[PDB]
């Protein structure tokens, strides 16, 4: 019944995993602020656009 | 023994490590983004044009095709009918030992349907090859476009039942409505995925899951701010989808 | 370098452990990926243009195309130049010294 | 690709001829 | 080529040179004629418990009887002697369609209904033409799937020219269904 790591407790898994998933999600939130000026679109329209 | 625990210094140049590393593979992730919606927005609209090829063709086939059947059946009818054919056959046939009516009348109907504008035709069995002929033809091009254009309708529908009667000058938001609204995000996926635009599923994103206690500082302000932009970026959708159709 | 701080894991950490490495792979499996083939797409409408009768609809499509890759590129070189993160660095910085006042416990030895 | 009216059939025409 | 045309090649290009094959053209005739009259002359080329000796008794005496040529009693006794005599209207036969084949075919040829003397004359003047052989005797006939165009068969095998309506429209309509 030994133990490596003879550090002790850690407990600062959660938080690097809290904060790669917020990094992740700010960034993945700042680019489609970007992406989408959509100044206008054009829609071919039966009897209209055609 | 001991030998074994030297590792147990190398715990903690990892972590600067990790500051120093996240705040670079996230900026090699924006652009791989950025990327991946290229690419997906190219490979839809070539796999559109694709269809849209195929079907031409197979329209232009089955034209053909009938252009063809009803020549000869009106042919197969004239033939029988008329006396003068026989006689002038055989005088050709005669002549021809050493031109014939089906060619004429072939070359005949052709000529005269070289310059008709089908569009502008009638029903199926009206009798002349063209009302014959042109039927199909507009039939098959309504069968068409109804599948790589949207229906007026659908336009129609919308355009004065449903948007307009949010808001005026800009139409703005979009909380000002019934539930039917999922409908028309329904109906938004109809479009796109008949013409062939790639537009981002917000949705897509998903927000972060709590784990201890510690962090519960930071992921609200994640989330909270990430319901701002979820909305947000739902009206300036919407907008476009509404400023084509006014 | 901190993808070889597996053996420092416990059971009791291991889980979301897990998650932060998938997460990475996640990344990274997007990134080399949509850098290995560069730009093959790359569509050219004077084959389309030819290949097809309508040239109605054709053309709007092609408009929507040309419109939104400049908007695509525009972001990708306005990104290629807060306080929204500070929160967490905080947490990690904290994670930081703890780690280090317990690998100091563990070099008495 | 073409168009039926003014190519296709005129080019039918001039496919048909031929005997002996 | 073959054995009744072995035969056939052989009696032909001997007899071409002195035997004015016209008269074993004649003859040769007579005999078929008397072979599809009589029923025990082709019983009697049947008949196989015949003796040799009667058979060349009966030819050598039928030489005196009827008009004959050497060349005739030559082959006779030689399809005797080979044991191939129930051949010989075969044989007839043979040497009949390659002499008038020589000298002039005979056709085969498909309407619809009767045509008219005119259309006959221009017809048999149009086909004398296509051949240039100075020699031919038709046949006329009424198959009425080809409408009325006229085809037919210049019999030779390897020329049916098909002047038909329906033929022709066929063909034309599995023609133009092509791709582009």
């Amino acid at each position: 019944t030994a133990a490596k790591s003879a550090l002790s407790d850690l407990n600062w898994f959660s938080d690097l995993a809290d904060i790669y998933s917020g990094q992740q999600t700010m960034a993945e939130m700042d680019v489609a602020l970007k992406a989408q000026g959509e100044q206008k679109l054009s829609y071919p329209i039966q009897g209209k656009n055609i | 023994q001991m030998k074994k625990y030297a590792t147990d210094t190398k715990c903690l140049d990892y972590l600067s490590t990790f500051r120093t590393e996240v705040e670079d593979q996230i900026a090699n992730y924006k652009v791989a983004l950025v990327s991946q919606m290229r690419r997906q927005l190219t490979e839809r609209l070539v796999e559109k044009l694709n269809g849209i090829q195929q079907a031409e063709k197979l329209i232009q086939g089955s034209l053909q095709d009938v252009m063809i059947r009803e020549i000869v059946s009106s042919f197969k009818d004239l033939y029988k009918s008329r006396p003068e054919l026989h006689d002038a056959a055989m005088q050709s046939a005669i002549q021809g030992l050493s031109m014939d009516p089906v060619g004429a009348h072939f070359k005949a109907s052709l000529q005269e349907l070289a310059k008709v504008n089908l569009s502008t035709a009638t029903a199926d069995p009206m009798g002349t090859v063209v009302q014959r002929v042109a039927a199909v033809f507009q039939k098959r091009e309504k069968e068409f476009l109804d599948t790589f254009t949207v229906k007026a309708t659908e336009a129609q529908e919308i355009k004065t039942i449903v948007d307009k009667c949010h808001k005026g000058n800009t139409f703005d938001f979009h909380a000002l409505s019934d539930e039917e609204l999922r409908r028309l995000e329904q109906l938004y996926s109809t479009v796109n995925n008949r013409v062939g635009f790639e537009t981002i599923h917000e949705n897509s994103i998903k927000p972060v899951a709590p784990l201890s206690e510690n962090s519960k500082g930071f992921v609200e302000f994640v989330n909270t701010q990430l319901e701002i932009t979820k909305a947000k970026l739902r009206n300036a959708r919407l907008t476009a989808f509404a400023h084509a159709f006014v | 370098s901190w993808m070889s701080l597996a053996p420092f894991v416990a059971p009791n950490n291991a889980a979301a452990w897990r998650k932060l490495r998938d997460g990475a792979q996640e990344v990274q499996t997007v990134i080399e990926r949509q850098s290995t083939p560069g730009k093959p797409q790359q569509i050219d409408w004077a084959k389309w243009e030819s290949q097809i009768a309508h040239k109605d609809i054709l053309n709007c499509l092609k408009t929507f195309y040309t419109n939104q890759v400049q908007i695509l590129d525009r972001a990708l070189g306005a990104l290629e130049t807060c306080e929204g993160a500070e929160k967490g660095w905080a947490l990690f910085d904290a994670a930081l010294s703890a780690c280090a006042k317990s690998v100091e416990k563990s070099e008495e030895l | 690709a073409k168009i039926s009216p003014s190519e296709m059939s005129r080019l039918l025409e001039e496919r048909i001829a031929g005997w002996k | 080529q073959t054995l009744e045309g072995r035969y056939a090649s052989a009696l032909f290009r001997v007899a071409k040179k002195k035997n004015q094959l016209e008269k074993v053209y004649g003859d040769l005739e007579s005999v078929r004629n008397a072979l599809k009259d009589s029923s025990e002359f082709r019983l009697f080329v049947d008949s196989p418990a015949v003796s040799v000796q009667q058979k060349l008794d009966v030819l050598r005496q039928l030489v005196n009887r009827y008009k004959f040529d050497p060349l005739t009693g030559n082959l006779l006794t030689t399809l005797v002697e080979n044991k191939r005599l129930p051949m010989l209207a075969r044989v007839a036969d043979a040497f009949d369609a390659m002499y008038r084949k020589e000298k002039g075919e005979v056709k085969c040829l498909v309407t619809s209904a009767k045509p008219l003397s005119a259309q006959q004359q221009k017809e048999i003047v149009a086909a004398l033409q296509n051949r240039a052989g100075t020699q031919a005797r038709l046949i006329i006939d009424y198959a009425v799937s080809p409408q009325i165009m006229g085809g037919l068969v210049v019999r030779l095998g390897e020329q049916v020219l098909d002047f038909s309506v329906a033929t022709r429209l066929d063909r034309l309509q599995s023609q133009l269904l092509a791709p582009l």
